[PDB]
Order: structure tokens, then C-alpha cells, then sequence
């Protein structure tokens, strides 16, 4: 316990991080795979 | 602690406020809109007793208080009040007197024109602040989210204003305010919680249900679904210790309660829906707009938290809108904190030091003053 | 201790919980950005 | 309760529905276009409420609630709705129903073709009418005004039409739709009383703001004149009583609602003006047909009862036109009720009579009939 919510809140906070990291990537994929996917579909529609 | 004259930026909800110094992402702390009285006269030694309590002094001895916002539905009717908050926030928590300091406050594009002319009276007669500046929240929506153009749904404490913006500019015809918002939810939860056998009625209780509002309920992307299974099974309950050491757990209420943002009859009011509502801010627009729209719906303020709201209000947005056009969601982690995020960066824009209020200007013309220098 | 254990550990779990999910959405997004891309070439050439 | 053998006429729009029998000169009583629904679930038993409200009942009992209006900007889609409506209209409160007779409704001149073919549809398939004609407000708006000659400026509530007439025939291309009417003024009125620190959201509140407008607002033959004072003295304010006991006070909103007509920037609309589009149904007829016009400028329907607009359109219109000649504007107390009086000329006149669809030909011919026999 003594370290233990300094190894859990470690891990929170890293993974808070990449969480972070992984969720910017995650909107700017999802931003870059809904233009994308319109450029498909515009190109589609052409 | 500052070295240059960077404005304090405050964001008054009618639930919470987020203040820090533009320049930063965050706000350096937050504090409830609250001026707490005791109703309750203490009988033993060392337990502090104030005539009135500000802020998080408000919450930390709401057991024995009154708890009054002096903010309603998104207007200050209490200014007496709102000196208290902001010498404290800003005196206090983030060590600026406001004298030294120009400011800058928000309010919705609706908001009644008087909270604007007090932000703005108060700080310069009060605090003698050198300058100041009333921001839209909808433009501080878009600057924190990312965006110049989108539909932004502030859902605050007080009222979920509902704009449209195309290109940086408004698109007032469509505007859709809606008398449904975050202190609905809380006051709805308290009476949802009630029939469960966990009577809420008191200022202190209400926070308490603010706080289970906060960590256990959710709006759910199938109500009718969750509600049968949550009606039929334990397996959908989530408990929340209280206070005085008793436990409560929420079942379908944990959904039933935010359902209301969807089904607004749930707490009296006369509306579609926040789905029909900001659906009726994208169609509503001209039909070479409509487009920017549907793929750039843009959360702030709280109740945007709710685990299920972003996929939800884009699937009724989908719904109801036409096929080919692209529906999209922008739920930022700056989720509830974006408004005040948007007044740090309006604050500090080159664009934008030209916009503030001198206390010169102020005085020459009065407290109206803010009609025609803000927007 | 316990209290900020459990607190610093619940956002552990849940932090590590949704970092996966991040990494995982940001991960098929990825995938799906791709296929999205390769699709758009596949568009873009036909 | 009525022996004379003549047609009935109802002019029916997205506010109210004006109705009588025809050879009169008014109607014998006006509805508003409502079917009302509850919004509530009933608790007590022997609290009466009921699964829907027609006309005067909803509107009455509209504090519960939800008041749907059938009419889409001049078009009818609700067409169940306005069954009930006119069932009410004729069978309950005029007491006179099409079953007996012949029956005259209205319409634009460019309303799109279904509504015609469904007004006509529903007198002879629901009401078993011996016949039927649908007919022009601008030809309506001028017999009741006395002439054959002039512009129908046919402000209703969801569309102002803005349509010319030259010695009895139509001069089309000179037609200047508007998508701005009363039902507009009404919502931009809600936006701006909300700035005042009084919000209105519901549709009961709308009903409120309408009875202001009403009662309260005015479009001034100098706008910035009252507006600078309006906008700077309590003398230019006006009290309304709220039906909850608060009062409210209006200023310069007194009038800022209605200039949209003049105006329609004010509420996003991408149009000239009133006066503007008034002024181009009489430049774009012939030279020989604009002086007569120009004299000729007919006010119909409502908004007409604004001051300052009979004597503001005709300033507005001669400091556009050239001199010597005379401009003038017609607006007698038949205004807003002069469709309805020109529906009873029509219906009457017995250069009329073969006009009339009976219960044979259509029969025969089904409801495109109306594009043979009407126009």
C-alpha cells in the first residue's frame, strides 16, 4: 500500500499520457479517415 | 507571480467556475459558482462558522448551508456575489489582484444583456481592473475545439445555447436555446434517487448528487434497451459511498435521469430533444453550409462527459439527417474546461488586442459601454 | 492510504483500460486511415 | 344554425385561419391553425385533459400544451390537422359545414401545386363539399380592397407574397417571394426580449410574444430616429403584463422586431426589404402598368396593423419612384381580414359561378382537377 497508490497513480498518469497521445492520434486518424474517406467518396462519385 | 500584464480569464457558469491567466491551457483552479449562508447556528469550538463562505469554502461546509448561485440560467442577478468569487479566484487561488491586469469573462450569444454590463461594471468599478473584454462562448467553443466552423453545443449548467458557426461568422437565424441544461440533470437525479428510497432535498444533498450525476450516469446509445435490462438486472447498477457511510446504487435511473437532455417533458419543458435541437441548428442553415456542419458537431462545456453522449448525438444526428453528408463529433478531453481554454487563447490573440475595453473608455461611457466594444 | 490507493488505482485501471482503447481506436483507425487510403488511391487510379 | 343557401370561405395560414360564409363582409369568426397535444402525463384523477385541442382550445389551454400548426410558410403538409381544424371551424364554432356548400379556400400564387390539390381533396373526400375552388389571396386582396389594379402586399404569418395585378390579369415575373411573415417576427421578438433578461423558449411563450407584438410593436416611419431614443430612454418603453404576474418593458425592441420587414438582415435573411420588393413589383411590369401600380399599393393579410407602415411603405416607395406622379397606399380596417372579405366577393360574384369544381367533375377527374378548373 505505502507505494502503491504512487505506483497506481504513476500508471494512471503514464497511461493518462499515452492514453492522450493515443486519443489525439485517435481524433486525427478519425479526422484524416472521415476527409479521406470523403475524398474517396468524392473521387468515388467521379 | 506573472511577468507580464497577461489577462485573468474567468468562465461563470451557473454550475461551476474555471479561472486561471490567459496563456495557460487549463484553468489554475476551479471553483463552484456557490456564496454559501449558514442556516444553522454552530454550538462546539473550533468548528469556523462564517457569516458567508466563497466558493470551495462554499462546498467544504455545505452540511449547515444555504448554497446560492448568483448565477441564473447563464445571467449574474447577484453581484454582491460574484465580487466574492472573483476576489477570491482571483486574489487567492491565482495570486493576481486584478488592478495590474486587464480581464476576460464569457457569456452565451443570448445571454440578457445586463451580464454582460455587469462582468464588465464590476470588474473595472470593483476591482479597478485596467481593462475588459466579454467573450462569446461559442467562439472559445471553436477556438479550444479546433474549429472555425461547426455547431456548437455548450450544454452549460445553466442552458444549452445551440449555434451554428460557418467560416467564423453566426448563423443567427438558425440559433435554437434551449431551457434544459446540467442543474435539470442534478435537480432531476435528486427526484429520480428519491423513488429509489434516497431522499435528496437539501443544498448539501444537491452537491451530493451533483457528484454521483458526475461518476455514475450516462445518457445510454439505446434507452429503451438499457432501460428493460437495467429494470431486469443488477448487472447494469453502480453504487456511490455517501457522505454519512450509507450506500446507494443507481439502475436504470443512472440513464433515466440524463435521458432527460433527450426527453426534456422528463423535468416539464417543452422541446424535442438535444438531438432535434442541434439537429435543428444544422438543417436550418443554408443548404452549401450544411455540409461543414454535419461533419464538424462541436462539444463544450459539461453533461458532454455523460461515457455515451458523443456516439449518441451523432447517431440521432445521423438519423435524422440526409444520406452523403458525413457526421461527426468533436469531444475533446478539454470537455467542460474548453470555454474557459478558448478565453486564455481569444485573450492572448495579436487579432484581439485591439477588442478590450480600456478603464479610460469604460468610464467615459458607462457600464453600456460593453454593447458596442465586446460584440 | 487506501482511499488514494483506490483512487489513484480505479484511474489506473481505467487509465490503462482507455489508453488501450486509445491505442486500439487509434490503432484500427489506423488501419481503417489505410484502408481508407488505399481504397482513395484505389479510387484516385480508377 | 345558418339558412342561406351561398358558398363558405377560410382562408388558412401557419398562425390563424380566418372563416365564414360567403357574401358577407367579414369572417364570422377566426381560429388560430392549432392542433394541441399534452406534454404532460396526468396524475390526479378528474383533472379532465384531453388526447387533443382544436383552435381557440389549444391555444387556450396551451400553458400544458404542445401546439402544432399544420401550415409550412403558406403549405399545408399537416393535412390531418387541418381536417380537425376546419371540422372545428365549421361544424362546432361557425356553424355552417361545406357538406351543404360550396366552399372557397386560399393559396400564394407560386405555393407548390400539392396544396391546392389537397385542399381541395379533403373538402370533397372528408367534408362531401358539392364543390370546390381554390383561390389566389392576390385576387382576393384586391376585390376587397375595390380595385383590379395594384400590388397585394399579402403579409401572412409564414410567407409575405408580394404579388401584382394589372386590369384583372396577372403579371408573374413581377412576383417577389419573401420568406419572412408574422410567424418570423414573433421568433426574432423571442430572441430579443430573451437580450432583455426575458427568455421565451416554448411555444406557450411564443403565443405570449405574439399577443406583445401585437399589442406592443410598431415599425416607425423613422426608424433610427426612434431607435436612438428608444435605445437611450424609458420614455420610449412600453409595459406588457406576463401571465405569471412579471412585467416586462420593451424599447427599442418595440420596433427593431418589426423593421425586418424593412429589414430582414435582422434575423439572417438574405433579402432586400419590404419596400424594395414592393418597388420591384411595379419597376418590373411594363411602363404602361407601373404608373398605375405605383398609385395602386394594396395592403392585405396582416403585419399591415404595425404604425408606421401604411404611411413608411408609401415614404419608402415615392422616395424611390419618380416625381410629380402619386403614390399611394391602401390600407383600410379590413387589413389582415381582407383575404377572407375577398374570398366571400369571389365566391358571390356571380361572374363567378362557373368557376366552381362541383362533386361530379371531380369525382370523375380526381384532385389534379384543380389545375384545370382553378388555375
Amino acid at each position: 500500500l505505502k507505494l502503491d497508490k504512487e505506483n497506481a497513480l504513476d500508471r494512471a498518469e503514464q497511461a493518462e499520457a499515452d492514453k492522450k497521445a493515443a486519443e489525439d492520434r485517435s481524433k486525427q486518424l478519425e479526422d484524416e479517415l472521415v476527409s479521406l474517406q470523403k475524398k474517396l467518396k468524392g473521387t468515388e462519385d467521379e | 507571480d506573472e511577468d507580464e500584464t497577461t489577462a485573468l480569464v474567468c468562465d461563470n457558469g451557473s454550475g461551476l467556475v474555471k479561472a486561471g491567466f490567459a496563456g495557460d491551457d487549463a484553468p489554475r483552479a476551479v471553483f463552484p459558482s456557490i456564496v454559501g449562508r449558514p442556516r444553522h447556528q454552530g454550538v462546539m469550538v473550533g468548528m469556523g462558522q462564517k457569516d458567508s463562505y466563497v466558493g470551495d469554502e462554499a462546498q467544504s461546509k455545505r452540511g449547515i448551508l444555504t448554497l446560492k448561485y448568483p448565477i441564473e440560467h447563464g445571467i449574474i442577478t447577484n453581484w454582491d456575489d460574484m465580487e466574492k468569487i472573483w476576489h477570491h479566484t482571483f486574489y487567492n487561488e491565482l495570486r493576481v489582484a486584478p488592478e495590474e491586469h486587464p480581464t476576460l469573462l464569457t457569456e452565451a450569444p443570448l445571454n440578457p444583456k445586463a451580464n454582460r454590463e455587469k462582468m464588465t461594471q464590476i470588474m473595472f468599478e470593483t476591482f479597478n481592473v485596467p481593462a475588459m473584454y466579454v467573450a462569446i462562448q461559442a467562439v472559445l467553443s471553436l477556438y479550444a475545439s479546433g474549429r472555425t466552423t461547426g455547431i456548437v453545443l455548450d450544454s452549460g449548467d445553466g442552458v444549452t445555447h445551440n449555434v451554428p458557426i460557418y467560416e467564423g461568422y453566426a448563423l443567427p437565424h438558425a440559433i435554437m436555446r434551449l431551457d434544459l441544461a446540467g442543474r435539470d440533470l442534478t435537480d432531476y437525479l435528486m427526484k429520480i434517487l428519491t423513488e429509489r428510497g434516497y431522499s435528496f432535498v437539501t443544498t448539501a444533498e444537491r452537491e451530493i448528487v451533483r457528484d454521483i450525476k458526475e461518476k455514475l450516469c450516462y445518457v445510454a446509445l439505446d434507452f429503451e434497451n438499457e432501460m428493460a435490462t437495467a429494470a431486469s438486472s443488477s448487472s447494469l447498477e453502480k453504487s456511490y459511498e455517501l457522505p454519512d457511510g450509507q450506500v446507494i446504487t443507481i439502475g436504470n435511473e443512472r440513464f433515466r435521469c440524463p435521458e432527460t437532455l433527450f426527453q426534456p417533458s422528463f423535468i416539464g419543458m417543452e422541446s424535442a430533444g438535444i438531438h432535434e435541437t442541434t439537429y435543428n441548428s444544422i438543417m436550418k442553415c443554408d443548404i452549401d453550409i450544411r455540409k461543414d456542419l454535419y461533419a464538424n458537431n462541436v462539444m463544450s462545456g459539461g453533461t458532454t462527459m455523460y461515457p455515451g453522449i458523443a456516439d449518441r448525438m451523432q447517431k440521432e444526428i445521423t438519423a435524422l439527417a440526409p444520406s452523403t453528408m458525413k457526421i461527426k463529433i468533436i469531444a475533446p478531453p478539454e470537455r467542460k474546461y474548453s470555454v474557459w481554454i478558448g478565453g486564455s487563447i481569444l485573450a492572448s490573440l495579436s487579432t484581439f488586442q485591439q477588442m478590450w475595453i480600456t478603464k479610460q473608455e469604460y468610464d467615459e461611457a458607462g457600464p453600456s459601454i460593453v454593447h458596442r466594444k465586446c460584440f
